RNA sequence: UUACAGACUUAAGCAGUGGAGCAUGUUAUUUAAUUCGAUAAUCCACGACUAACCUUACCAUAUUUUGAAUAUUAUAAUAAUUAAAUUAUUAUAUUACAGGCGUUACAUUGUUGUCUUUAGUUCGUGCUGCAAAGUUUUAGAUUAAGUUCAUAAACGAACAAAACUCCAUAUAUAUAAUUUUAAUUAUAUAUAAUUUUAUAUUAUUUAUUAAUAUAAAGAAAGGAAUUAAGACAAUCAUAAUGAUCCUUAUAAUAUGGGUAAUAGACGUGCUAUAAUAAAAUGAUAAUAAAAUUAUAUAAAAUAUAUUUAAUUAUAUUUAAUUAA
């Protein structure tokens, strides 16, 4: 289409009007333009080519194959910065990727909380605020292979909220011990269980439990007695919220099997007073508690 | 490269290939493996 | 009213326009050569656009037979195993012909396209000038000179004496 | 102005960035021939606020140079950020090559949109030389942007029957041209690249043409009418080119078997 | 599509460091030899010294010699780590560091610019375009030169456990498949935006006899509606993301 | 130590070759030199992109000595700069050196080679075992063969094959004012197949199946490149780095010679040992492709061998073309 100078003079710069006039006097209005399917001369988008883009066009004053300035008339005298910054926002960050501005600020508890929430539906806030994690066993194991000895880091950790909920987790990593602890912490939260506690301080009565080669003898204790038990049992009691306990481990004292045996004993070897009363159809009275009641 | 020290007096260029050779010469002098003094035709 | 896109900008998005040949007087042959076709074709398209505005009827780019050069490099084994790597170079050729144009306009075409040439493209131009049989004012080798000098030197004159 | 950078006296009153740009231009354009000037330093001190550089430092930096800055820094030990993490702010060099390709395309597109149309001012109407007064054709060759020995070559070609020679003189002309005449095409072609310049070679061929025509038109002594034209050279050339000189027999054509255009009402109705 | 667009493929001419064609083969051989020699010379001009203990090594890629009919453009990528004045001040705005002095003799120096010297060696106009790369892992040639020449104290007694770790955290591990599929979706969207534009411009009618020969669909604006420089170019550009890297010592 | 399958190889079949002369490489021997190229007992040291000079690395004789480089310090000749000194260039001289086909019994690195590996590792998660660990069906089916497809408390990613990609082939569009003509072509772009469907037969894991044949549609029938490791070879006269040795000589130049010697031996070729095969002749000229021509390709013609002429060889002359 051929347009009158008035219209074309309201959209295009004066410097380009002469070129438009000459083109409208050399190309007949009835020109049937054909599309080339061998050579693509124009870009894949529409452009009047009246403005120089700061990025998609050559930089004015910069030397290059098609620079029209004389060699003594270039205007780039500083070379410490990139001449043509990226267009638009200034970045090419892929959709769904984040610029790594900050590194080393992650909390492994928050990483465990986010992953478990997505995988199991547990509340992240409870994991990151209510739970305490204590490593119990940290050793290196090795497998003999044809290539050679392959070492691995083994971590056994216990987590708990100090209010009845405790869990045991194990983790392995061939790379570093920190990765093994992360997996163990992850596993421990998934294994969280509630343990009955008498007066939220001790166990119900005494427990004689056999876990593989470990013989566990645990006795309930008076208020203010403290934890007088194997060190492995001490850590578990701390996380679980057991304050008063006495006990002795016989036969095997393997730390790993003491920890698992203890967790199992607290669940499979205890019976609440309420559960005993309902099963037998009898009333069970705590004499010490009644003595100080109204 | 030898013409650069007069074309551009302001800039100080370093020839790493030449510099490497000169260090290897000094090293051999320190080990006693230097080059024999060349005989003079006058002799 | 939307922004008007004039015919000059629109032409860029379509195949280059060609002017009809009226008389058929071939005035120039422009042969372009490159080791790759992509710049060769793009530059050829630009020449057709330059000629159109200059009023030069142009034909082409006619593709001419591609020349293939080959080289075989025997490798270290030469044991009749994968012991001969092959290499090749292809010269791509294009011919653009100009018709019924005055010499001055033809020189403007060559000057402009020379100023805005692409990397790795070569250009040969054959100009054809029709002239009259009789013109006005029209349109010794080094070895021979030395031979005369040598034959005058005494080492040769001393024998030529008759 | 282009020469403003050479006149630091005239920088006073220019905006802060313009003065710095003119200071950078004088250093780049002069290089080792650069000598500190008071006027230049006076203008740079006026930019201590645009850059927030202490007015004292400017003076040292202007007289010391990089060493001065290293002293102001207090040390020369800057962290080695050679393996720093990528901030998705720059493009790979291979992607920068594809952007350069696109910068070139846009450069040519802009020329075709607004620069090529201006060439229409130089259009000249073809002043065709009459085919009868201008029968000779001089071919010149130009290798653009190259020094090539063949650029000197000039070729001259003409149809003998357009030379205005009588019958007897035309025969003598063709006899004396020998291998330079092709009877089949009637073309007399001679080329010369003996001289170093095309103009010299063009004159040389022109002079030979006049000499050949003069001898051919001087039939006072010999006309070489007894001597028949020798075409052996043309025959040898013809044997090296394949001749497809066979056409479909006319008595084999069956025009009655050609498809007959059918009647399409739609096209017949769409035309009215 | 990919090879018919300048933003979606690398021109084969770029596969060669000397981009030239001369009818005179001897002149082509000479130009090729001149490009290797100048490349070696430039490698020797990259090492600069301010003082005995301030040696700045600029890492330069191989040169791209673009030989056109009228000029020769020598394009190269360079990396420089500014270790002398890497501050937050604007003191660099009042002096020319050694790297700026070196870059300004390529074209700007009025008396002894390297371009004029080379213009006589090549007998043609010569321009030099230095292009700065900010990271050393954006060009394979620069990356190899840096390691080879500057990281020797890290791998001369085995590859340091920290050195290797840095060479493995350079880039976040982008998902190539998701990036590859995002690119293909954008192309389909752009391709379907132009087909819809024409289908609409045809169904709306923008000589019946001429309606069987010409293929002109209508105004350029309508055919390319919603296809501008602000959305098409950056989405189709290829080789935009580093997705893999293998280093060896 | 058992069993299984598949290899590479094997022999089988077919078509060529095995001795003679000569060409060429190696060995041995000879030689002033016949430059260099191999030593942990099967065999076996091979450079045909051109060794008269050059090449050249070897021998004889003669000759050169900071040499081809960079720098230092002097001396000059020269041009600028600066008020005669400075700086530039050049030459000469000076001394660190330069140079070295000297050294793998000169240590490492490259390079390329061969060589197995190439559906297997590592990682994430899940699951089993108190645990080291394992991740199970499965010692799956199928193909010439990861070939192709199934399947299991495993699932997925990366990895690489594969896909993909290019070439060829068929077709479409564009380009050529169809005398640069081969339009029966040239070369850009696009499409096509890793073919498809019905039917009968034989097997099957018998079903929505393979092997088969039958019918139909189709131009459709062949190739290329491709991972990372592991174990091993080569001096690369095809690039390095160090150490080590020569420095009036193990460096450099010239003339001539040698690498071309000849008892035996070996490899690889050429021409032959005649009639399913050799030799002549075949001009309106039976029928190609791929290349080459500015450090050129050389037409036709004439002359001589040489005879009517042709043929073959050379000379004379140097047409056209630096090229669809
Ligand atoms: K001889
Ligand atoms: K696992
Ligand atoms: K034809
Ligand atoms: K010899
Ligand atoms: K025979
Ligand atoms: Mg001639
Ligand atoms: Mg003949
Ligand atoms: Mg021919
Ligand atoms: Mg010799
Ligand atoms: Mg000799
Ligand atoms: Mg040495
Ligand atoms: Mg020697
Ligand atoms: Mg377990
Ligand atoms: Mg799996
Ligand atoms: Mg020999
Ligand atoms: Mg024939
Ligand atoms: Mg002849």
């Amino acid at each position: 289409q051929h347009y009158d100078e008035s219209l074309l003079s309201r959209y295009y710069p004066e410097s380009l009007l002469k070129s438009i006039k000459l083109a409208q006097q050399t190309i007949p209005e009835d020109t049937k333009f054909r599309v080339s399917r061998n050579v693509e001369f124009a870009p894949p988008y529409l452009d009047d080519f009246t403005k120089i883009h700061p990025f998609w066009d050559y930089k004015p004053g910069m030397p290059h194959l098609h620079a029209q300035e004389e060699n003594n008339n270039f205007s780039i005298f500083r070379w410490d910065q990139v001449q043509q910054p990226l267009p638009g926002e200034g970045n090419i960050l892929p959709p769904g990727v984040s610029l790594p501005n900050d590194g080393g600020r992650k909390s492994k508890s928050a990483d465990v909380a986010a992953g478990l929430h997505k995988q199991t539906g547990v509340d992240p806030d409870y994991i990151t605020r209510k739970l305490t994690m204590k490593p119990l066993v940290m050793k290196r194991v090795s497998n003999q292979t044809g290539k050679g000895k392959i070492a691995s880091f083994y971590a056994l950790v216990v987590v708990g909220d100090k209010n009845g909920m405790v869990g045991l987790g194990e983790g392995k990593s061939r790379e570093e011990m920190s990765k093994a602890i992360f997996k163990a912490h992850w596993d421990a939260v998934r294994n969280l269980k509630e343990i009955p506690r008498y007066e939220n301080r001790t166990i119900y009565g005494d427990i004689d439990f056999r876990y593989h080669g470990v013989k566990l003898h645990l006795r309930s204790a008076k208020p203010g007695f403290g934890l007088r038990v194997n060190h492995v049992i001490f850590e578990i009691c701390e996380c679980a919220g057991i304050k008063d306990l006495s006990g002795k481990v016989y036969k095997s004292r393997n730390d790993m099997n003491i920890a698992k045996g203890t967790i199992e004993a607290f669940t499979k070897a205890q019976k609440t007073l309420d559960e005993v009363a309902l099963g037998r159809g009898k009333k069970l009275v705590d004499v010490r508690k009644v003595y100080y009641s109204s | 490269f030898r013409h650069l020290k007069t074309l551009y007096p302001d800039i100080e260029f370093v020839d790493l290939e030449e510099q490497y050779r000169l260090s290897m010469v000094e090293a051999k002098k320190r080990r006693g493996k230097g080059a024999p003094k060349k005989m003079k035709k006058d002799a | 009213s939307t922004r008007p896109y004039p015919v000059n900008v629109e032409a860029v998005y379509y195949a280059p326009l060609k002017l009809p040949i009226k008389y058929g007087d071939l005035v120039a042959d422009i042969q372009l050569r490159s080791y790759d076709n992509e710049n060769l074709d793009f530059y050829s398209d630009f020449i057709l656009r330059t000629g159109y505005y200059l009023g030069i009827p142009l034909t082409g780019p006619k593709p001419l037979p591609t020349r293939r050069e080959r080289w075989t490099v025997i490798k270290s084994p030469f044991v009749h195993a994968k012991s001969k790597e092959n290499f090749e170079r292809h010269t791509h050729k294009r011919l653009i012909r100009a018709w019924d144009t005055n010499p001055e306009v033809l020189q403007m075409l060559i000057a402009y396209i020379t100023k805005h040439s692409m990397a790795g493209v070569g250009m040969k131009c054959n100009f054809f000038q029709r002239s009259e049989i009789s013109l006005d004012l029209g349109s010794t080798s080094a070895v021979g000179q030395k031979v005369l000098e040598l034959l005058d030197s005494p080492d040769f004159k001393k024998h030529l004496e008759k | 102005s282009a020469d403003l950078y050479m006149h630091p006296e005239k920088w006073k009153g220019l905006p802060p960035q313009r003065i710095l740009e003119l200071y950078w231009e004088r250093m780049a354009r002069l290089g080792s021939e650069y000598k500190p000037n008071k006027d230049e330093l006076n203008a740079l001190l006026t930019t201590s606020e645009y850059s927030n550089v202490p007015v004292n430092d400017i003076k040292k930096l202007y007289h010391r140079g990089e060493q001065g800055a290293i002293d102001i820094k207090g040390g020369n030990v800057n962290r080695d950020n050679s393996l720093r993490p990528f901030m998705f702010d720059e493009l790979p060099s291979q992607a920068q090559e594809l952007v350069a390709q696109h910068r070139e395309q846009r450069f040519y597109n802009r020329l075709a949109a607004y620069e090529l149309p201006l060439l229409a001012q130089y259009r000249q109407e073809y002043k065709r030389p009459s085919p009868e007064s201008h029968p000779v054709t001089y071919r010149y060759t130009s290798y653009v942007g190259e020094e090539h020995p063949n650029s000197r070559k000039v070729v001259l070609s003409v149809k003998t029957k357009e030379l205005g020679l009588e019958e007897k003189s035309l025969h003598k002309f063709r006899i004396l041209a020998r291998s330079r005449y092709d009877h089949t095409t009637d073309i007399f072609k001679m080329s010369s690249d003996k001289f170093e310049h095309a103009s010299q070679n063009a004159r040389y061929l022109h002079d030979i043409l006049q000499r050949l025509l003069a001898e051919s038109k001087d039939l006072t002594e010999d006309d070489f009418s007894d001597v028949p034209l020798d075409t052996r050279h043309t025959i040898a050339k013809s044997l090296r080119k394949k001749k497809r000189d066979y056409e479909f027999p006319e008595h084999w054509k069956r025009p009655e078997d050609a498809p007959k255009k059918k009647f399409d009402i739609v096209d017949q109705l769409l035309s009215t | 599509g990919n090879i018919n667009n300048k933003l979606q493929h690398l021109n084969n001419m770029n596969n060669w460091n000397t981009q030239i064609y001369n009818y005179n083969k001897n002149m082509e051989i000479m130009n090729t030899m001149n490009d290797k020699l100048i490349n070696k010379l430039l490698y020797k001009m990259m090492t600069l010294k301010l003082n005995n203990m301030n040696i700045n090594k600029i890492i330069m890629s191989k040169t791209i010699n673009q030989h056109s009919l009228n000029k020769l453009n020598i394009k190269f990528y360079y990396y420089n780590n500014d270790i002398n004045n890497n501050n937050n001040n604007n003191n660099n705005n009042y002096y020319m560091n050694m790297m700026n002095k070196l870059m300004n003799i390529m074209n700007n120096n009025m008396n002894n610019n390297l371009c004029n010297i080379l213009s006589y060696y090549y007998k043609k106009k010569v321009t030099i375009e230095p292009i700065k790369l900010s990271y050393i892992y954006l060009n394979s040639d620069i990356f190899s030169k840096y390691i080879s020449l500057n990281d020797m104290d890290k791998y001369n007694n085995g590859i340091l456990t920290n050195y290797q770790r840095m060479l493995n955290n350079i880039m976040p591990k982008l998902n190539d498949h998701n990036i590859s599929m995002n690119y293909i979706n954008n192309i389909n969207n752009i391709n379907n935006n132009k087909y819809n534009n024409m289908i609409n411009l045809l169904n709306n009618n923008n000589n019946n006899y001429n309606n069987n020969n010409n293929n002109y669909i209508g105004n350029i604006n309508n055919i390319y509606n919603n296809m501008t420089i602000d959305n098409i170019p950056m989405d189709i550009l290829m080789y935009k993301y580093l997705v893999g890297w293998s280093i060896k010592f």
